[PDB]
């Protein structure tokens, strides 16, 4: 694509600059270009990819909810038209990310840390598609399938305090609660995840402890509202 | 909408 | 352009929705399309136009300053290249706004409230060009000329508390201070503007009083840092 | 950079 002529290293450098400038669409385009070079991504690079698209789609999700709320209150074509415009752009971003994961990040991810990261991402962006879907069922089952594969690997290959495993469990629990309409599964998953992490904190350095307890706080935040 | 906590940038 | 097929009223409605969604690039594109319908803009519509582009260019200015700061500290080509990319996009937005003002908002603006508003905008977007310019002198004199014409009209046709006149004087004073390197002109302009507004507040309703004193506070904020 | 107050959205 348009980043085909730029060095991989230069794309990564500019992704970092774009993050500093809060230019997240640029950041995402640079990391898309980096992925398309065909090499596997390092841990830092995966997180740049995720941060970039999370910020882009986050703005779209927030705009879509504003517009959807206005639309529902109003129930001329303008509100529906503009909600559809934003919705279509959001779906395009999700399709772009899913395309990168399928071509070919997931299949080339051999390690648990990379494969779980990408499968979690796959669940996340199917979940964002599900938020606006009205094929709804198949989108939901695609999210479920990706999250479940990531969960299975993470339980076999990672300690219960691993931040990737924790963020996965967090997001899968939210999927259960409000996408799958399975609130008891969501609560059970969040509780067990928090408890098993807590029992493993004693093995961690201070820095790893800070990483893990940050995500555990998010599990507890949700549980407080769910119970 | 009440958005629950998910991983990473609370960008929405 | 791409908005040529949408009704003027629908573009204005969608600009308002985009503002609610914090989708300012969309907001600007809708208002560009509205302007290009060829009718004069109402007061509310002028403010939609201004709000949209102010938010777009504001993000670009903030990104440009981050990148410029990194560039100067670092003095490979990547920092300069990406700063240039953002700079070129910023200049494109400024050129777009100046094109709308020149074709043909200013020449069709008969009233003081509209003509001063547009001439202030012209000064503002030449000032944003000046912030990144290294033709620098002619850009600065274009900003000065636009601000000065707006000032002359505003002093003849508007009361000293008029919010448009006040925001004009505010911005022209900042132009003086840090673009024209005329800090004493900036201080004098801000002081006289504040004093003459203060002496006219007694003529205002509570609502107009709130409007005027909001901008007067900005004049005083700057004066506090300049003196 | 220290940005002084100008009219309207403090968007930068
Ligand atoms: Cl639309
Ligand atoms: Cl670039
Ligand atoms: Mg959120
Ligand atoms: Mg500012």
């Amino acid at each position: 694509g348009a980043m085909g002529s730029m060095e991989r290293a230069s794309l990564i450098q500019k992704a970092k600059l774009a993050e500093q400038a809060e230019r997240y669409e640029d950041m995402a385009a640079f990391m898309k270009g980096a992925v398309e070079k065909g090499e596997e991504l390092s841990c830092e690079e995966r997180n740049l990819l995720s941060v970039a698209y999370k910020n882009v789609v986050g703005g779209q999700r927030a705009a879509w909810r504003v517009l959807s709320s206005i639309e529902q209150k109003s129930n001329g074509p303008e509100v529906r038209e503009y909600r559809e415009k934003v919705e279509t752009e959001l779906q395009g971003v999700c399709d772009t990310v899913l395309g990168l994961l399928d071509s070919h990040l997931i299949k080339e991810a051999g390690d648990a840390e990379s494969r779980v990261f990408y499968l979690k991402m796959k669940g996340d962006y199917y979940r964002y598609l599900a938020e606006v879907a009205t094929d709804k069922k198949r989108i939901i089952d695609s999210a479920r399938s990706a999250y479940q594969e990531a969960m299975d690997i993470s339980k076999k290959e990672m300690p219960p305090t691993n931040p990737i495993r924790l963020g996965l469990a967090l997001n899968f629990s939210v999927f259960h609660y409000e996408i799958a309409n399975s609130p008891e599964e969501a609560i059970s998953l969040a509780k067990t995840t928090f408890d098993e992490a807590m029992a493993d904190l004693h093995t961690l350095s201070e820095d790893s402890y800070k990483d893990s307890t940050l995500i555990m706080q998010l599990l507890r935040d949700n549980l407080t509202l769910w119970t | 909408k009440l958005m629950f906590k998910t991983e990473g940038p609370d960008s929405d």
